[PDB]
Order: structure tokens, then sequence, then C-alpha cells
RNA sequence: AUUGGAGGGCAAGUCUGGUGCCAGCAGCCGCGGUAAUUCCAGCUCCAAUAGUGUAUAUUAAAGUUGCUGUGAUUAAAACGCUCGUAGUUGAAUUAAUUACUUUGAAUAAAAUAAGGUGUUUAAAGCAAAACAUUAUGUUAAUGAAUAUUCAAGCAUGGGACAAUGCAUUAAAAGGAACAAUUGGGGUGAUUCAGAAAAUAACGGGAGAGGUGAAAAUCCAUGAUCGCUAUAAGAUGCACGAGAGCGAAAGCAUUUCACUCAACUGUGUCCAUUAAUCAAGAACGAAAGUUAGGGGAUCGAAGACGAUCAGAUACCGUCGUAGUCCUAACUAUAAACGAUGUCAACCAAGGAUUGGAUGAAAACCUUGUUCAGAACUUAAAGAGAAAUCUUGAGUUUAUGGACUUCAGGGGGAGUAUGGUCACAAGGCUGAAACUUAAAGGAAU
RNA sequence: AUCGAGGACUACCAAGAUUAUAACGGAUAACGAGGAAUUGGGGUUCGACAUCGGAGAGGGAGCUUUACAGAUGGCUACCAC
RNA sequence: UUAAUA
């Protein structure tokens, strides 16, 4: 439909294949509301319940230490990285962290099987500066 | 079916200068054909051309002379507003001093140039470099 | 190319580049009309009309004699028929492919092909209505034009 | 074809060659003629391609029958081109 | 992808043909798809010509042939060495 | 003067101390297993700078949402095919509205653009002054014309291209008619063939099948083998082809009917009746289902015997449903040319099928031309290439008309909901989560 | 009845109205607009909030005064405080 | 005739 008059059918094959678009149907289906623990929030807290490790995919070797928090908006248990080097003895159990994302990577990232959060603050002020 | 006569002519005219042929025959005339013949004889396009006359519509005969690059129509022709002009020959120009459209106004058929002198719109029928 | 399937022919007819009766023809309208007046009555199609006369009278073009088309001549006489000559003859494939198809059930291709003839009428009829030839209340019905076409 | 020739001044041989609708203004390639009778003197005038029987105008020897694209005069029958 | 322009069938204007059995294997292949090879041979081997026609009864019997089609699947044409297989650009040789 | 960094993307160290696939770094690729350019530090310099990193989201990048502007042979993607309503698009042609186009009218500012003005510049403000050394005078000083501005509405000049208006011709558009044909196109009846197997009778008298070798099995109640007779089922060799017909699926013994379609021929008729088509409707291989008939051969299941480590398989023997016909369902295939339908232009050939038309005396050899299935060459056009050329060409020099479909790989054509079917199943059809690749052509 | 047109309401009469050009439904983390962010052109996303228009005063409902209110920094009743 | 795996 390249005619002149023919303005409802190109309007509203655009409308049907938007739909396919991955990217953008999931930022507009009700899922953000529902299925993202974070929500819309750039960052979120939680408490403190139980200090983990994780071991790396096959071609890394090690174990990703992290934390496993209950956040308060919600009341979901989810896992959360503890940035650089030797930054979990900073974390105590029971307290306050606030949670921010990591980059999205190919949806999950750096503490390898499947974590995608990062421990900003441990009530104080950073698990930078601590 | 037939659709557009004048896409059919076109392709017929670039078709024939992409091959270097001396002249080439168009089955279908009309009035339209005839007049976007003669907007690309004043540029000196093509030498001229003949219209025989088959009482069904008959034949036009053009000859060319190794100047046309491309001349092709354009499919539904909006209606150009004299403010859309050099949005239109930003797109399908070669540039600002070579190429010119055609449009069909209510003082006839005319490229883009005249028209802008003569201060006045219509639907566009298409252009030549 | 045909409508219904892929064939592709373009057996035509070549008016000759002469709008006029041509020198060597000396008949009239009168004896052209009559002629074709006759022909009419004896319940003949148009189309075969003009043919008769081109290959008996050599009146081989009826409006370069006349200035006046064939089913113009006839109107004017009032000799027209009501059902339209093409819309008859589509008609009376209908009835001759229905009446096979009433002893021969399992014959698909008939089936096929009167489906095809169907919608052509269908055709014909909504373009002959918008041109006023046939008034709006006819309707091609196969119970009917087995005894209209007959 | 890469070799062209003239297209508004087909040659008699070339136009004759083409079909008779891809000339340059369309011909018929049919003709009216008339038959003079074996029986009679009279000459019927028919078409070239005629799609019937052709019958006399005074009795009927049938002059010609008709052949999937021209007429099959019989042997004794003579004929002329009308002009 | 395509190996072969035609597909290796000899099917163009028409969209099923018959089948039949090869001659070897059994299989089902269709009558273009199959490769057909006619033999004409005698009943008579090259060496025992000689013997049949020295004590024989009647004056001067021309010995006779066998005529026999042979049609073979793809696999069993290739394995029976009654095709081979070609180079890339002397596919295309169909002499 | 700080913030981030110094392997690549990305400017910056193949400097030195510790760490030893640990701790860790790492948005992606990745670095680390004791000589780390990537960890932790020291020195140095790289970027920005009173700012600089991180996290989430919008925009650009994304010609990865396409009107400008994509892709559909093989990467994901042309409905199995035809008919068909709305919708979209519609041949040439003539010396009252609407649409289109040009000017305006009228229309809140702020904001945007833009005119003036030394807030010391600038972001600002719409004021201040330039000089009159200014009360005086420019002066009754500036207010940017401040322009917008799309979709509607009002007026005006034009009527080329278009729609609804209410008499041209005869389209290498379409339909109809006629003449001659073509057709393994379809339906019904009729009709021929002998292979395989069964039975009847006779001869013969010890094997036969089957395999790589065998075994299971058949045979003295006479098998295999040979001749002659029968009656059903099914099938339709050789002719049989890069040949024909059909919308596709598909169509092969010869006769007679009933149909149908197409090509060619035409100074025959109509006069736009056309193309593509959501919804909707016919046909749709094989398998499968329901109920009758038939039940020869083969044979999912099943039962034996071999092989093997095992063999529920490949090999052999037997064998039920099925294979066949009638009526009714089912509606799926690698339903393939993996290539939608219609239309125009388009490089050299040789051959073939069916016509028309000249020559040469139905068949055959040649010239021309129309239609059909194909084939060969290309230093040319296109493409990622293979390859395509009766297009997959005429496309960044991007627009002939219309419909369908695709958006990284999985999950998955799955769950649920709806609907169709007697059932198997068919049509529509996600999400959570997971992952830096999966994939295409070629060396 | 109202300031007033009007099924706004009542009595009788008729069977009509909308829909594939998407009615009736469902969602919105939806007040609308002038406008804002980013853009070669086309566009995409945002706009509670300067200004214009609409609606509300914890939830409905019913009223008084008056030229203007179904007012809530007015009143009455019910629910939650 | 048989020929599985890393």
């Amino acid at each position: 439909a390249r005619g002149l008059h023919a303005a409802r059918k190109m309007l509203a094959q655009r409308r049907a294949n938007k739909w396919a678009d991955k990217e953008w149907k999931k930022g507009k289906l009700v899922t953000r509301y529902k299925c993202n623990p974070l929500g819309t929030a750039s960052h979120a807290k939680g408490l403190v319940q139980e200090k983990l490790g994780i071991e790396t995919k096959q071609p890394n070797s090690g174990i990703r230490k992290c934390v496993r928090v209950r956040l308060l908006k919600n009341g979901k248990k989810i896992t959360a990285f503890v940035p650089r080097d030797g930054s979990l003895n900073y974390v105590n159990e029971n307290d306050e962290v606030l949670i921010s994302g990591f980059g999205r990577r190919g949806h999950a990232v750096g503490d390898i099987p499947g974590v995608r959060f990062k421990v900003v603050c441990v009530a104080g002020v950073s698990l930078w500066g601590l | 079916v037939r659709v557009n006569v004048l896409a059919d002519a076109l392709k017929s005219i670039t078709n024939a200068e992409k091959q270097g042929k001396r002249q080439v025959m168009i089955r279908p005339a009309s009035k339209v054909i005839c007049e976007f013949l003669n907007v690309m004889m004043k540029h000196q396009y093509i030498t001229d051309y003949t219209v025989v006359d088959t009482h069904r519509s008959g034949k036009i005969v053009v000859n060319l002379n190794g100047r046309l690059n491309k001349c092709a129509v354009i499919s539904p022709r909006f209606n150009v507003t004299l403010s859309e002009f050099d949005k239109w020959e930003a797109n399908l120009l070669p540039s600002r001093h070579f190429g010119a459209l055609v449009l069909t106004t209510s003082y006839g058929i005319l490229d883009n140039t005249e028209a802008r002198a003569k201060h006045t719109g219509g639907r566009i029928l298409g252009f030549f470099y | 190319g045909r409508m219904y399937n892929p064939g592709r022919g373009i057996s035509r007819r070549c008016i000759p580049y002469r709008r006029s009766a041509p020198s060597w023809l000396k008949t009239s309208t009168l004896e052209v009309i009559d002629e074709m007046c006759k022909l009419a009555k004896k319940g003949i199609a148009p189309s075969q009309i003009g043919a008769i006369m081109r290959d008996t009278h050599g009146v081989g073009l009826v409006k370069s004699v006349t200035g006046s088309k064939v089913l113009r001549i006839l109107k004017l006489a009032g000799l027209a028929p009501k059902i339209p000559e093409d819309l008859y003859f589509l008609m009376k494939r209908a009835v001759s492919v229905r009446k096979h198809l009433e002893k021969n059930k399992k014959d698909k291709d008939a089936k096929y092909h009167l489906i095809l003839i169907e919608s052509k009428i269908h055709r014909l009829t909504r373009y002959y209505k918008s041109a006023k030839v046939l008034e709006a209340s006819f309707k091609y019905d196969a119970n009917t034009a087995s005894a209209i076409v007959s | 074809p890469l070799i062209e020739v003239d297209l508004l001044n087909p040659t008699a041989a070339s136009e004759a060659k083409a079909h008779k609708m891809k000339r340059l203004v369309p011909t018929p390639n049919s003709y009216f003629l008339e038959i003079k009778c074996p029986k009679c003197g009279a000459t019927t005038t028919t078409f070239s391609h005629a799609h019937r029987q052709i019958l006399c105008q005074k009795c009927g020897q049938p002059l010609g029958q008709p052949t999937g694209g021209k007429l099959k005069l019989t042997q004794q029958c003579k004929f002329r081109i009308k002009k | 992808t395509s190996k072969r322009r035609n597909n290796g069938r000899s099917k163009k204007g028409r969209g099923h043909t018959q089948n039949v059995r090869c001659s070897h294997c059994g299989r089902c292949v269709p009558k273009d798809k199959a490769i057909k090879r006619y033999q004409i041979k005698n009943i008579v081997e090259a060496a025992a010509v000689r013997d049949i026609s020295d004590n024989s009864a009647l004056t001067k019997y021309k010995l006779p042939k066998t005529y026999m089609k042979l049609e073979y699947c793809v696999s069993c044409g290739i394995h029976g060495r009654v095709v081979r297989v070609r180079s890339r650009t002397d596919r295309r040789n169909r002499l």
C-alpha cells in the first residue's frame, strides 16, 4: 500500500509490526511492575540475611562473594555483589543496604552465575569509602 | 495492468539510454507524457520526438543524445507546497545546479525552477538528471 | 492475461486505419439496416449478426457505413434483447454445466469451473446494474436461469 | 536488438514480417475479395478469413470452406483482391 | 545450497510423476529421477557361442539377443559404478 | 584541585614491589596455574576540570520498526492453491461541488526563531541612553514586522493532476461470440493384458526357500519345477522424454458419450466491465477416522531366525490394521522453483510442443510470426557468495499496483484462553527465565 | 422541570440507534493544551508542576445563604479517623 | 559378515 489514500493500512501495519521488537515490547507490557524485583526504581534498600559465594563459569575459576538481600518495598529475596577487594568483611547482618543494578550485559553480568545487583552502601557510606 | 503510463514511458527511456540506444519507442501516448518530454527538451536532454497516430492512443518515438542519465516518475503524486520544494530537491536531485523536478500545476506542467518563479505548487510528477 | 488462469494469448482483431467505408462498397444504410433488422428477428446475437454481414454482404465494419454500432442500431429498432448478449451466453454455459453436474456428482473439475463461471456472472451483473442496462430487481438464480436462458 | 534500425521508416519487408499488431501502425493481414462462380459468371464478395460456408448468390456451388484462419477456396475458383 | 540447477530430476512442467522400482535395491524412485540404462546382450556368452554353433540341429539359425531396461536409484547407481561422482565444473556436461 | 583511567573498543606504562586460576579485576572480548602490560600498591602521564564516576530511564547511534527507509531462494521471513466483499490502485480522450495549490482574514501571552540594546562580556532583562554633555529633544523615544502554526473552519486567483457529476475510439486491458484444433484435464460406462498368487488335472521323485555363511519355514498328505485350464483383487511394463495437460494436489490399456479449458485465426459484439484482495468460500498427496463391499501383492503392530557385548533395528520367514472401491470426515507435507499476483523495458543463440502464414510433393525439410515447458554463452547488470538472466536485472541515481510474512538463538508453535473435529489433531497463540552468539556462502 | 434548548423527566405511539472506516468492552504506573528533551530531513519520547481550561478537598450523599456554590479555612446524616 | 567410546 504505497498509494496516496492508503494511510489506514500503512499506519496499522506499524502498530502490529512494532510488537515484535524485543527491546520495545518488554518496556511496554506489564512486566516491569510484577516481574522486576527492583521495579522502576534505580536503587532499592533491603536487609542482609545470608553471605553467599557463587562459583564462576567454566572458563574462570574462583568464588564470587555476595550477599542475600530482602527488599523493603516488595519483600522479595535477591542476591547482591560486594564490589571491589575484600568488601564482604565490611558487610554486617540484619542491616539496611542500598542495592543498585549492574550494566546489563547479556542480562547477567559480573559475578557470573545469575547475579544482577551490586551493593553500594552499608548503612554507611560506601562499600567504597568504608 | 497498466496503472501509470508515465511510469512505463520513463522506464523505457532510462533503459534505452543505459544501453546507448539512439531512439526509443513508447506505445501509449498521453498529454502528460508529451508535457514531460517537452520539459526535458527545453533543458536539451532529448533531441526531439515524434508522435504517430494509430487511432488507438498512438505511439511516441524519442531521440536521445547521450545526455539523459536517469528520468524516473514519482509514485503517488504528493501535494507539494511551495515551502516543500527544497526538501524535495535535496532528496531527489544530485546537486543544486544539475537536475530538475517536474510538477503538474494549474498553469501546466512545469519544472521546479519556473514553478518557483510563477509562485505555484502542485503534484510532483518526476525528475531527470 | 486471462481473468482466471495463467494463460496469456494476444489473439485480437486489427481494425484498419480507415474509419470510412471502402471505395468498392456501394450498399447504403437502408439495405444494411434492414438486412441487420431481419437477422435480429431470427434470434441471432449482435456479435454474430455483424459477422454474417461481413462474410456474406461484405460490410465488415457497420460503424464505417451507418455511423452507429450494431447494438445502437438494434436498440433504435427495439430488437436489442433484454438480457445483454455477453451476459446471456455466460448464463447459458452455467446452466449447461449444472445440468451435466446433476448426473455426474463426482466431477470435481466441473464444480470448480462452474464456480468460476458464476463468479463471472456476478461480475457482469454488477457492472450492468451500474450502467442501468439491467434493472436493480434482476438477480441470477440457478432455479430460474434454466427457463429464461433456454 | 544490439543493432538498431530506424523506428519511424520501417522497410516494406520488415513490416510484412512483423505480427499484424506489432507494426508501426497496426494493419490487418486480411482483405475482401470476390469469387467468380464455377457454375455461373456472378462474383460473390466475401471476407478472406470467412468463418462459414460461402455460397454463390446464384446457386451454390459452394465456393469456400472455413478452415481455422483462411477460406479454403475450391481449386477452380478464381479471385481478385478488392482494393 | 543447490548443487544442481535441475535438482537432479528431469521434471520441469509438472508436479508429480509415477514411481519405478530400483533394479537392485527395490527402492521406489520417481520415473525421471531414476538412472535409466538400456542393455542389449546375447543369450550366449562369448566363450560358448562357438560350442553351440558346432553341434546345432538348425541350418544357419542366428542367435537371439536379450533386451531389458534397468532403472537404478541414486544410491545403487553410484555404488554399482553405473555412474561416478564428477568434478564441480564437469557436472554440467550432459553428453 | 579533584574525579576516573593507563590490554583492545578508548588518550595514556611492554616502569618496579607483593600477590600465584587464590584474592580478584572484568559494561563486551578477556587477564590471572608463581617472570600478571588487565589483581593489590609505589612512581609517572591520559581525559575532563570545580567538577567527575556509578545505576535506571528517554533520544541519537537504529537504513536493528522502514512515509523518506529495510528484508522474504539458501541467514528469520511468500498463505498448498484458486474464487471473493470491504479497502487500495485503476488506459488514451473534451480549446456543480470536493480535493490540490497561491494569497489573506481572524487567532492569549510565556516559550522557539529572530530585530535593537556593552547587564563590564555572557546566561539574562526589555530596558536604557549613544548624543543632545542630557531638565529642552533626538521624543508624542523602544516593544522587533516580533514570523510561526499542524489538523479542522472562512474568503480569494488558477483548473494541470484527481473523486462524486448527471455524447469520443475500440487499449499487443478485460469479457462474450464464431472457425479450426490441442489436451497421460475431469466424470460415467465399456474394454484389453499378462506377472504374482490360489484352485483343478497330469508328469517327476527329493529336495525347496533364504543368506556374507546360515537358521526359522515349506515338502513323501509328493514340494520347488513343466504344460494346460479356470474366477476374483490389483496393477497399467517396454513406448515414456529436462515431452503434454491441470489453480495446486495431481493426471498413462482402447472405445464411446458428457463436459471443460486454453492456444491460434478474425474489418464480429460490449465499452472500463480491470489488478490485488482482511472477513468468507470451493479443491487440497500420503497417513489417519466412521459404515458397507473386497481382501491378490506388499505390509506400521506382532511372532519367530540370524548378527552383535546387547539388537526391542538393519538381513531372512510368517503376518493383523492398512493398502483397493463407494459415501462422509480430516485439512496437513522438503504441499519446493524453499522464488506471491498483475504490468512495462530488456544482450547473443540452437532446439522443442501447439497453431497461423509463404516456399518446397498427413508425414518431412525450410522462411516469418503467436502462445508454452525448457537449455547454452556473457568481458554486461545484480548479489555476501553460491549463483540469477522468460530475473534473484532496470534500487542510496532508493517511489509501477496490491496482499501476506520476519526482527539474535532458545524457552516454543510450548502454556493458557477461544474455535473447528467422532478422535488423532488443525487455526489463533504468549510469558517467566536463560544465553554472546546461533546462523548463510565460500577458501 | 429548568435561566434555557433537550428523553432532562413523565404519558401514549413507532422500532429504532452504533459497528470491520474497529462500535461495545479491557489497560494505562492517562487530567487536556500552549509547550519540553533529542534531532540533516522525516521523526521518537515526555508534559503532576509558570499560563489557559477541567475536577477535588478523607469517602459518598443531601442542602442553607446569595447575583454566582451542590461551597467543605459553610451546614446535616452515614463510614473511617 | 562384524568395527562402540575418548
